[PDB]
């Protein structure tokens, strides 16, 4: 899961890392108020969501009295920012983040995740901050350094001496530099995180180090063992049906198409909506019922695949699992029964019993296709739309 | 064959629990040779006919057994499959799903450190139709055969196997090597496994979005496999940087995207299918 | 360094670890009135000093009144308790331990030290407490067992449950036990330890596990990361020779000997020790020059093993260092001259000049006799008694 | 001779320090291959005519260094050595003293699974008598030969070169694997190298209290050496439970005294001596 900004920094300050003076505010009177707590202007107002490019976006602004800080706060909070990392609806600002202004003498970036390839968790530092990490890379590869964590002795000195140096910092900024890259894979380790990005890691007029902004990632198969991590979850940053679909065993996610996929397994998933998009078809999202497909459960997912005005027809693929075709042909007759589908539902199942169970769905008077093989199913839904 | 035959003998850990009750009497019930279970403070008893062990270590001890299967819930793996390499296992298939990447991090680092084989975690298991089965995958489908199959997905393996028992093909071996982050083998692992099995004549790669364990195999078979190699992978809908139910199944810094693979497989000179209905049918055609 | 076991017990407890509820106290007052903050009595009192077999010297006792406990206090504070782990002298006893007694089902041991020949952190478990480890060792050693702690992995539940079924506990005994291994485990990695030695860990009556004795040795080496370990050395445990020596740069231990021995090098000085010995001699110290053997150390250094009524002759012997001969014959002759030694000097010098060295040595008309040869040397300080 | 010769090119971390210049120096005199020093902040400097870096990889990437020489105080040593191992070096001599014990023990199990070699630490160094020169020790006692010489010890080791120079034996290459519990290398590690040696005729073993590195090495000797080894061992006279100096010279548990030691040592028919003063005299009785 991912994590606020002024979270990331509240995180960064725990372990001793600069972050600016800031203040998280939920009202424009928190806002403006912050101002006189931080000092003298002029100060830093950021909208706060989990996307990024909010600046480009119009949600990042240097202003000059508390004034102008209260009317940003009014402007934004309640309303929705749209980023490039966003859909079309954005997302909800109910925090706008007051900071003091920073003297920028250098924009630096330093970065985590974990290499696949490696099997490491990997830092990288470049001289190129403030600019699309991913960019730096295929243009000018030589100026992004990296370094990997050992497993047997977890992060050294001498590692983040590296990056420094050849970052050219020098002076008192090598060690500051080095208590940074300490910090943050002591972070990474303890919290068990996914993804960190100090971008950029800003050097002041003054000379220091200082985070101007930092991203979070968590990994959510350890939030058992991470309780603080587990609280400052923001459902309201996500699609509402992702976590209602959750909570039933289910993994949605939505897209734009006018074909519903109902599919136990994420590979088996994946390549449903494939072989549609295939046949000329449009996908609508993506749904991997993860429990048995019970009538309880089939129901739910029609109720989320459905709660899209765009679909206009549903296509369900079930292979074998722990339960028989014919059991879950009545599952998927009694579930497209009870929530009174208003659209075609093309089936295809298959496994022990696969034919008796076409047969129960045949017959069941209901909107239902029971196909014969996937490619055939597949032609079907698109052809019923 | 690889991995396991009808000579391997296999207890499981989590022995005692709901899931490792149920598919280990499947597994039982199919012919596999299980010899009895690790569930710590339950040893000195017996279940499902099998003796039952407080310690992986007094299993084999009393067993002789080889390979483990893992039914035990996320948060204590990294425990049971440390102490399963400590206790002599040579084979270790964990069917856990939900652990944590850091975990695997340091048991991927000990299993290597250690020559300790292990398939998973998040995988439906292995099969050798006919001879030995551990897992949760539906032994009905599979027929004995020639065809070996590697898949980092579950349901969508039965596709292949269904497919490939249908044209009378049938299967060596099948090993889901998982669908997370960091697996405990990864498919070059067991692509050259095929590769000296005399049994197989053929080799299904079912693959997905996410990291680039698919691109290395692609190089890695046009270096070192000889046999036919059929490949498959799922996900050209999917979009980047979302995760689609696998841990692993996302694409992250917009590298790793199903037609990078599929190009790469296909540089490769590897037979790539574009619909998971024609695995079957490229098959043959070899 | 070693710790008392009152310490042991307070760090076992910052870390979780069940033991005796109970008070250190420097005064008859404080021993009282310690009685009635434990609960009902009997009670037992404890001297401290870091010597093992306290015991069996009478240096614990169960009593059963205020007037007892005071009794006791004013019998040991002040005094030096001798046991068979301590010279003639003993320690001094300034700290007396009174906590409550405990209901002993069982005794059971449980230790950790660094084994030199694995290169690993080694916990071993018996079901033989309350015993010199050592002997169940050599006598029954398939009594005691072993687990190391991996250095990639630390230590992990799996082991403390592999002791607690060897040593044949069940039901919640068996957690229990995990959970002392686990803390224990991690202070020993955590505080830099050396040894870690439960004798007895002790199962009571009412069925739970508790440390009633413990005893702690931290890496010297380590010190300068360990602020709190650092603070809790007790000075008046140890020969106060030792520490003085230590200040400017000497290692000293005292032995039983006629023969002083001066020597740089801690292997040379072990060597010199033997080959007096081999010769007739009884050597009388061990002292290893460290720094440079400049006029002010040598000094230091005859002052030092002089400070035994017992020494008849010292016995010096320098080979090579970063100095010349001629120059460190000069610091010699300075130092006996300084000092007004009374006992007859053999030196040994060698290395650079090492002639011209014994030359002015020779003629410093002074008494000391310049040998030839590290085998003259030993016969003749023998001699010299 | 062994680990190093004439072409051993050599840097130096610490390189700017008291010991690091002192000693740097007197290499240089005597000869020994140094191309550089390493000292994080002054990189870009020279010194003793000789370039200055900022981390051991631009040290190697500029100098192609394959050993390197350590001089930093313990605090910062195993950040130091693990520095090393990742530069690509090869060869590591840590001169210093007072290295935590735990931190040795990451660092060794990290040595053996880099392929890594170190010497130490609390060493006096390694010389090849008229080739190479690495550590603290006195170069003018030294004579090329044919004497190997493996040592706990500093001091006491000058007195067999001394001896073996003096006996005319002279020496192939002096080893002190360091005074601490948990060495870079032990005895068995050097001995083996000894044995391969061509110009070694004869191997002089110094040791001391503490440990079982000495009894270990007599099993192996028996099973493995076969060139003749005259054997010292300090600490006769030692008390039982008390440090002499050494952090590694001290007998725990009762075990590990010197007359065991040398019992060991002449069980597998080693030539052992008494008097440290003897050590010349046994060789030539060989
Ligand atoms: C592993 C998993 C199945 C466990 O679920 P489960 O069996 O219902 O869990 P239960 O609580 O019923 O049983 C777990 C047992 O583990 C045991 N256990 C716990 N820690 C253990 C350890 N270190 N060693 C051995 N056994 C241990 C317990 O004995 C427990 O049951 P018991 O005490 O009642 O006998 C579940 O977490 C999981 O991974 N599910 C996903 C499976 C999946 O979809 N895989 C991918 C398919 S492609
Ligand atoms: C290592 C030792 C010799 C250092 O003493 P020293 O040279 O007087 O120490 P100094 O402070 O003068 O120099 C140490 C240098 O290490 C450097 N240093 C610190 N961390 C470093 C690192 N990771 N990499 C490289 N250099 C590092 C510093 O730059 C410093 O030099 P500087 O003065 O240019 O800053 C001392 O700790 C020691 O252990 N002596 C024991 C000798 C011994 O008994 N050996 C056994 C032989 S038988």
């Amino acid at each position: 899961m991912n994590l606020h900004e002024y979270q990331a920094k509240q995180l960064f300050a725990r372990y001793g890392l600069p972050a600016p003076v800031g203040y998280a505010c939920t009202t424009p009177r928190e806002a403006e108020e912050a101002a006189s707590k931080i000092g003298a202007g002029p100060w830093v107002v950021k909208c706060q969501v989990h996307a990024g490019g909010r600046g480009k976006a119009g949600g990042v602004k240097v202003v000059n009295s508390k004034e102008d800080i209260r009317a940003f706060a009014e402007n934004w909070l309640g309303k929705r920012l749209v980023t490039y990392q966003t859909d079309a609806n954005g997302q909800p600002v109910n925090q706008i983040l007051v900071e003091a202004a920073t003297d920028i003498a250098k924009e630096l970036y330093l970065g985590a995740v974990v290499d696949r390839s490696s099997r490491r968790v990997v830092f990288m530092a470049s001289t190129e901050g403030g600019v699309e990490i991913e960019k730096v890379a295929e243009e000018t590869p030589h100026l992004i350094h990296k370094v990997a964590l050992d497993p047997l002795t977890g992060p050294m000195p001498y590692q983040g001496r590296e990056l420094a140096f050849k970052l050219g910092l020098e002076g008192k900024l090598v060690q500051q530099f080095t208590k940074i890259f300490m910090g943050l894979a002591t972070i990474f380790l303890e919290r068990d995180l996914a993804l960190i990005e100090i971008n950029p890691l800003v050097i002041t007029k003054q000379g220091d180090l200082i985070c101007l902004d930092g991203k979070l990632g968590a990994d959510g198969n350890a939030l058992f063992r991470q309780p603080d991590l587990r609280e400052m979850r923001d459902q309201s940053q996500e699609d509402p049906r992702e976590a209602q679909a959750a909570q039933w065993e289910l993994n949605y996610v939505a897209l734009d198409g006018n074909i519903g996929c109902m599919v136990n397994g994420a590979g088996l998933a994946m390549g449903t909506m494939d072989i549609v998009k295939l046949h000329g078809g449009e996908p609508a999202n993506f749904l991997d019922v993860g429990g048995g497909a019970t009538k309880e459960r089939v129901t739910e997912a029609f109720k989320i695949i459905l709660s899209d005005d765009k679909v206009k027809a549903v296509l369900v693929n079930i292979f074998g699992g722990i339960v028989r075709c014919d059991l879950i042909a009545d599952g998927i007759i009694g579930a497209v029964a009870e929530v009174g589908v208003n659209v075609p539902v093309v089936v295809r199942l298959e496994g022990n019993n696969a034919e008796l169970g076409a047969k129960k769905l045949a017959d069941s008077g209901l909107n239902i296709i029971a196909a014969k093989g996937l490619t055939d199913a597949a032609q079907q839904v698109v052809a019923a739309v | 064959s690889i991995l396991i035959d009808k000579n391997t003998k296999v207890i499981c850990q989590g022995f005692t629990g709901s899931q490792g009750t149920f598919h280990s009497e499947q597994a039982i019930a199919y012919g596999t040779k299980m010899v009895g279970g690790v569930t710590p403070g339950k040893g000195g008893t017996t279940h499902l006919g099998l003796p039952v062990f407080n310690t992986v270590r007094e299993a084999v001890a009393a067993t002789g057994a080889t390979a483990s299967v893992i039914y035990v819930p996320a948060p204590f793996c990294k425990d049971s499959i440390l102490e399963a390499i400590d206790a002599g296992i040579k084979l270790i298939i964990t069917i856990t799903e939900g652990i944590p990447t850091l975990d695997m991090l340091t048991v991927k680092v000990k299993l290597d450190e250690a020559g300790v084989r292990m398939i998973g975690p998040n995988t439906p298991g292995v099969i050798t139709p006919g001879e030995c089965k551990i897992g949760i995958q539906p032994g009905h489908i599979h027929k004995p055969g020639k065809v070996g199959i590697v898949s980092r997905s579950g349901t969508l393996t039965y596709e292949a196997v269904k497919q490939t028992t249908d044209y009378g093909f049938g299967q060596s071996t099948c090993v889901g090597i998982g669908g997370d982050p960091i697996p405990g083998s990864n498919f070059i692992d067991i692509l050259e496994m095929f590769e000296k099995d005399p049994q197989t004549e053929a080799i299904v790669m079912i693959g997905e979005i996410g990291g680039s364990a698919e691109e290395e195999a692609a190089a890695y078979i046009k270096e070192h496999v000889t046999k036919p190699v059929v490949g498959y992978i799922a996900g050209v809908t999917a979009p980047k940087g979302k995760r689609m139910g696998h841990a692993g199944a996302i694409i992250a810094g917009g590298k790793g995207t199903a037609d990078e693979k599929f190009a790469a497989l296909e540089a490769a000179g590897v037979k790539t299918v574009r619909s998971l209905a024609d695995i079957g049918e490229a098959l043959k055609t070899v």
